[PDB]
């Protein structure tokens, strides 16, 4: 989805890139001593010139990096397993094993 | 929906470290003046044993604890619809919450200057609908299942049905075939014994 | 349906069995106390059933096997219809207490709705009817309030 | 239940007969179950902490 | 002097869990392989989340090529060539559950067998004293031989 956004603004545009995974895998925070991990790291220290995923915007993260207007909206969710529950031919005979 | 999860204690729950999502917790959680009063009691959950007992280094960690182990994993509902329906077995289920103003950017360096250039096509993108259309191509309604199949209970009354114990009449049916069997057994001899 | 179902196969089985013995007739004593009328068959079956009849005379194995299977299924019916009864009442009391707008879109015998041309039901309307609320709550009171 | 044969041959007491089994029966099964309910109400509680 | 429970080994520490009333504390991403491969599904494990560490490959002191690694391995990471080398050893495909602590399966209430066995007992008495009796009876009636 994110490439996709990308794509119709480089096709309007003239962007050429290429991307490369940041390689502590975070997204990030600040550490002890004020230097920042992570994908926001790597735009503190110049290393790479734009940022994309569904990196939430925040006020500590935005007082260090600049944001775009938001393009979709957050919301926090949970994941379960699905449970039983369920009836059958043999539910006649479940008291007993085969 | 999460208000009835706060209070239950039979399956844990957590979070990846130090993501946003659990500074978003840490915060609501301590806050003596907020006016809800489900935040402040997960807190008490995740952070056992100074949270190092209920939380996962990476969201596949997670997604694994919970196919196979017993836990709930607390993270962007955004994402967890695509694993809910994207997964072969239709195994999981997914709840979502409604939450409004923080959303989704593009960062950029600090100063530097297409920042309104970016902004002028995103409202453009806005404006024709494209922006619907990618939800519509990366989230649709339908997959290897639906997520309606997680639901349905306007169905069920306690009283039993006509199918629902259908392999009891089983029973009489074999028996009024092998009495009919029997039957034919005992006529097919007594043609030949010509006699009672 | 079902408990009409269980009591007409009744009326079945009873003249199965008459025919049965009709078609294999015993060497004994036809019409004896040993009755062999379809008005006693059916009796003694419907007396089976509600396990105190008493006694059955009939000797022949195929009528004897048909009996070994209405035994079987009488016991099954009554046993199942005794533990499920055990369950309603069960469930009849621990039912919750109902706080949530939850609870009153997942019933339906309760009827729900407001006041036409409303705050409300613009609310209700502009809400639930919205495709991208990610499907999950709503909708369903829409779906009563806006009914006829 | 622990009742022997039944004498008698009229329609007019066979037909209630069959019904009085039936009150029977049902009485039973309703009390066991009701017993049952109530056993399985309790062994559950704990709560207020 | 910790002699008494530990042991010089991991195989010394796998087969002792295996057999004795024992348990054992190691590196959870051996465990995982330990654990997903075994055939008997016979184990189970947990973990304690501890942030910040990390493998490494190890130089003699002050030895110069040291830098040249620790450059490669940016490289590696980067590009995305270093999740498929673990993504081939571990896929995290734990066909079997080795996570939860009890069974996700037996929970069907049935009885079985072994759950049942004891009620068979009361037949067997039964059976057993009847014959008795009935010996003992037909010793009796044997002194006099006639009914």
């Amino acid at each position: 989805f994110s490439i996709d956004v990308l794509d119709a603004l480089s096709n309007y545009l003239g962007f050429n890139y290429e991307i490369y995974v940041a390689p502590d895998h975070k997204y990030g925070s600040p550490q002890e001593d004020g230097t920042w991990n992570g994908l926001v790291g790597e735009l503190v220290f110049k290393r790479a010139d734009i940022g994309i995923s569904a990196l939430t915007i925040t006020p500590d993260r935005e007082n260090v990096v600049d944001f775009t207007t938001r393009y979709m909206d957050y919301s926090v969710g949970v994941l379960l397993r699905r449970a039983e529950k369920t009836v059958d031919m043999f539910a006649c005979l479940a008291p007993f094993d085969l | 929906s999460l208000q009835d999860l706060s209070k239950q204690t039979e399956i844990p729950y957590g979070t990846v470290l130090d993501s946003a999502v659990y500074e978003h917790v840490r915060m609501k959680g301590l806050n003596p003046f907020e006016r809800d009063s489900m935040y402040s009691q997960m807190w008490r959950m995740i952070n056992r044993s100074n949270g190092s007992e209920n939380n996962v280094l990476e969201s596949q960690a997670g997604i694994q604890k919970v196919k196979y182990g017993n836990y709930a994993f607390v993270w962007d509902a955004a994402v967890l619809e695509y694993v809910a329906i994207n997964d072969p077995d239709c195994s999981f289920y997914t709840i979502g919450n409604t939450v409004a103003d923080r959303g989704y950017g593009i960062a950029l360096q600090h100063g530097s200057p297409y920042r309104d250039v970016f902004s002028q096509r995103i409202l453009e993108l806005q404006q024709n609908g494209d922006m619907d259309i990618l939800k519509h191509k990366w989230w649709p309604k339908n997959g290897q299942c639906d997520l309606y199949s997680s639901v349905d209970t306007k169905q069920k009354g306690g009283a039993l049905d006509i199918k629902s114990f259908a392999g009891v009449f089983c029973i009489l049916a074999a028996g009024i075939v092998l009495s009919c069997f029997i039957a034919m057994l005992e006529t097919w001899w007594n043609k030949r014994k010509g006699s009672r | 349906s079902l408990w009409a179902c269980i009591a007409g196969t009744v009326l079945l089985v009873g003249l199965l069995v008459y025919l049965l013995n009709w078609l294999n007739p015993p060497r004994l004593q036809m019409g004896s106390m040993t009755s062999t009328t379809l008005y006693n068959s059916m009796w003694f079956v419907y007396g089976s059933f509600v396990q105190q009849g008493g006694e059955v005379p009939y000797t022949t194995l195929a009528t004897r096997m048909m009996m070994g299977a209405w035994w079987l299924f009488a016991l099954i019916v009554i046993s199942s219809y005794t533990a499920n009864l055990a369950a309603f009442l069960t469930i009849t009391r621990i039912e919750s207490s109902i706080q949530s707008l939850q609870d009153l879109s997942k019933q339906t015998e309760i009827p729900y709705g407001t006041v036409l041309d409303s705050a409300v039901y613009e609310h209700v309307r502009m809400k639930g009817l919205n495709p991208f609320e990610r499907d999950s709550m709503y909708s369903q009171m829409w779906r009563m309030i806006n009914r006829s």
